[PDB]
């Protein structure tokens, strides 16, 4: 029995999941594509040359795929999340020198995740914002901070953090944040008499729960909303 | 004798000599570096000229980051194995690198005391941040973050000394269009580092 | 002798020794010039000293740009009649311009093999980019952006290298008021080109 | 004989030879200053390494301003006396300090015809602004502005030559947390001057 | 006949058009004063020596006028039409060796208009945005993008163009856009079942249609204009 | 008579009252505690020991004390006015050769108010405003700029200012400036027939009355704020 082209080249199964991190390097090793030989080993054959078949948003080139090895790298084109969450890519291993015929192999689909990073700073969807304090009301959840943040939405990347800036330093309020809508509850903790005719300006800062990139810290410049409560 | 104060590639060499991306099957961009030996600094003027259509197509995309790697051994001579230039530097000859051997070509090399292998509590040292600009077709300057970084690693024992310098722009858009786009220039960027010794 | 390795005109000049604006009808400002000779490149020193009133008063606008044009010969010799800079380049005599002839004033220039001539696959390596300052009357510091040109075109058959310096501003605010205006002097700008064969 | 163009700490001094802040009881930082003879000019590279505990948790604030002051007398020796370098720079022997006495140092100093003392009208001649980085711990660089003022006052009469380098951030996050904060170590700045008669 | 001061200096017309591009560098050639002597050629009164007498906006010092050729050129101080759309210039030829006196000549008037270029990033001028779907609506142009550029009212420079950034692959809606109003109509081409309590968020990114200006191309960074539609 | 440890050292009054710029350099000298001794001059109880008890907004390391003379000088971490208006510094005098005993000594209070510089640019708290004109009307105050700075309320960092970027120059309005409030009262000075159907589009620059400071002037680039009003 020699090493002819009698076969097509094995898979160890039809679906591949690989993950990779969004604003990855080049040559961020994304995955590996782990093929093998039904024909003998050190053989024509057995020199294994995949091939990217397909992408299906074919449009950017991100992905690279050694030939030889089968590793599926990042390139310079840099990946962005938030306009394509994941790719599909159709590979094929070939046997022989690298001939190629119409011959039928055995192909496989690979499914990459792209992993967020915090790349994007929430901005509130509003801009004034007022609310009426009466007197013996506390607890009282009469307000709520709209906010927009792009980084995949459930992820705490795009889970807003609140923090006062100035106004609050007798404790009147405190924020809650709201998960399902991502909305900045703020509340009312100590009673104010509204006969007082008084003013309860504040101004807060808004952020993510989880830190930002490294590539947007140091270009994030918050400036304080100014929520003005009249009582 | 002055010639022998500057390590570089020469000025536009004919051919493509260095390999950038990792998908070319051979050289795709001219890299133009300069070293000179001024007093205990060197100052590296380094930058890129596109060859090959792949890298020039980088400019049709907002997102980019890309990388020259550079491993020297314990004479200061370049590894072209392991780095992504794949021509030895040499010194000057008018416009051209010369033929010969390299005399004191350690002392071009960034100082191990400044900038040490693998120092968890001195890392911070390593650094270099700057900018270039592409200009496009419509001579719009677009800025290039640049992020160098000195003997960061070695990945056998014949490296002893390391330069990488990583290219990016994260822009608002493409600089240029497909039909638009004809080679990736970057404009020059000069830093500076504390030589070894010679 | 180091003192032959810079070519540049003088330190803090008597009279101005450059016109910038076409409306002036003599020399409106000292231009400050250096260049020198480190290895296979020159650094380059360059920055503007504001002496008549009408170059002065730019400072009450928020859009400026000025040019400094100048012209050299195959020699290097710097040709007046067309440069902004009225006076010719010379080596360096403690903090004044030397008297004599030029010695290798040609390998002062920008290099015709890094920087050609009417090459249109070739242009953008003639650009240079960068930032200088204006130091207001209140100490506030107003970004310039500078463009540096390197052998752009040439006037005539005499002119043999070309480096054009452009200061601009597009602020928000005049830096300046009319009454507060005193003099346009902008920071030092530093860049460097791949110098000429001797 | 090429190490004596350089005046310079030191590569990387054992102990602290700066105090920055007046509050440190002793020396708090390690300052690295190279100057550089380049032709007519001196190329300068500055950086501070952060030692003392009070020094390093400036990186959990996020306005910051400090400030390194050197003065020189008539001979350009450094007055450690007066000022936050309290080691006399000297010439190159490797990577450290020679011991010897230094010669022409009043060359490496800034040049009071370019940048004179107490001159009203010519005030703005004496700035130099830049840009530095701070590394994060998640490897952020966040951007450092440095005034440098050259020749500024005389404290008294044995002071002829000055330099204030200050740096200074106003971020909108703390660069880094009480528990994350490691040293503050600047990027190297690089920035020139019209030097001193020798 | 000698070349005595007999006459006043020949105009070709009394009305001059120039014209100029926006942000245009210094010593850039506007114009031509093409004026000529009813006198003999080669003398004094030959010699015509030009003189701007009058800007009627005067403050900016923005144009010279070459006193020997008639040339009128730009000048440091750099042009921007948003301020000032177009100039008038009122100059006389004079006679002789460059006396100057009260004896009248002939003055002709100058329009100088500037050209646009595209220095401005269009804004928004609406910031929350939402509209209500139902089923069988198709073609239905509900919501419109307030935008705001201040490029000539009318020019390619001023035209909004509008692409999706997200959430629209499926292709439910579409831009058009109102040209009298610069207005960013988008439409539903593709039904929703209204019953499905679905969402139908989205983000889009304003520029215009004729491409921005070197100096304000690399500082332009969008950011994606989030329009929550409920169904 | 020794200059034994008999006595407790002696201030001049209990109250100290600093005051200091904020954005001030390291090393700016604030004020100074002008202390004295009941006992003899150049003795061990005369060498006085000036401490630093307590801040009460203690968070960030703001002041120093010169403890041998008493100057108090700010440090390398720079103030911020709009975060700590002023400061209370319990400060101690302490005799003999620095020995830390708990012998109760005179201990003052200081006073250190923090002087606004104009830090914040002004900002809009609205967005889209339009009013409605008609013919014989005229000194009419219809719209009102809503606008916001963080600098001192009251002060002159505070006040808006305001200027006509395009739109207005036949003379139709004019701004008016409400300092209880910080509003751009924008007047009606000459009379629009109501019937032309016309548009008196405009657009301002809004900025504070004193001039910015010289951190942030050159990053202050004013967008003009497009009012359009309908005759």
């Amino acid at each position: 029995v020699l090493d002819i082209n009698d076969n097509e080249p094995v898979f160890t199964q039809d679906v591949f999941v690989g993950s990779v991190e969004e604003l990855s390097a080049a040559h961020t090793l994304v995955m590996k594509i782990n093929a093998t030989d039904a024909d003998e080993p050190n053989t024509l054959n057995s020199k294994i040359s995949y091939r990217i078949v397909s992408l299906e948003p074919a449009y950017p080139p991100v992905f690279y795929l050694n030939k030889d090895t089968g590793e599926i790298y990042t390139t310079s084109v840099t990946l962005d999340r938030e306009e394509h969450s994941s790719y599909t890519l159709t590979v094929e291993a070939r046997d022989g020198n690298g001939e190629v015929t119409d011959k039928p192999v055995k192909q496989a689909q690979v499914q990459i995740r792209i992993l967020d990073v915090n790349d994007n700073i929430p901005v509130v969807e509003n801009k004034v914002l007022e609310g009426m304090v009466e007197e013996n009301q506390v607890n009282v959840e009469v307000t709520r901070i709209k906010v927009f943040d792009a980084d995949e939405i459930g992820s705490d990347n795009w889970l807003a953090n609140f923090t006062f800036a100035s106004g609050n330093e007798g404790g009147y309020f405190h924020i809650e944040t709201d998960a399902q809508t991502n909305e900045g509850i703020v509340t009312l903790i100590k009673e104010v008499d509204y006969e007082e005719m008084k003013n309860l300006d504040f101004s807060v800062i808004v952020a993510n729960k989880a830190a930002f990139h490294k590539s947007i810290r140091s270009k994030y410049k918050p400036t304080p909303i100014p929520i003005k409560v009249k009582v | 004798d002055d010639n022998i104060n500057t390590l570089w590639t020469g000025v536009n060499p004919t051919t493509a000599n260095c390999q950038i991306m990792a998908s070319s099957e051979s050289n795709d961009c001219k890299l133009i570096l300069t070293l000179v030996k001024t007093g205990a600094l060197v100052t590296a003027f380094v930058y890129v000229i596109g060859v090959s259509n792949d890298f020039n197509m980088l400019t049709t995309h907002k997102n980019i980051n890309f990388t020259a790697e550079l491993f020297f051994d314990s004479t200061g001579n370049l590894l072209t194995s392991l780095s992504s230039l794949k021509t030895p530097l040499n010194h000057k000859s008018g416009q051209n690198m010369a033929t010969g051997a390299l005399t004191n070509a350690k002392g071009f090399m960034p100082s191990t005391t400044a900038y040490p292998f693998n120092v968890n509590s001195r890392e911070k040292e390593n650094y270099i941040y700057g900018t270039c600009y592409y200009t496009a077709s419509d001579h719009t300057a677009f800025p290039i973050d640049i992020s160098v970084m000195l003997n960061q690693r070695a990945l056998n024992n014949e490296t002893s000394y390391c330069i990488r310098v990583t290219w990016s722009w994260n822009t608002g858009v493409a600089p240029e269009v497909q039909t638009s786009a004809t080679t990736l220039v970057t404009s020059p960027f000069t830093f500076y580092y504390i030589r070894e010794d010679d």
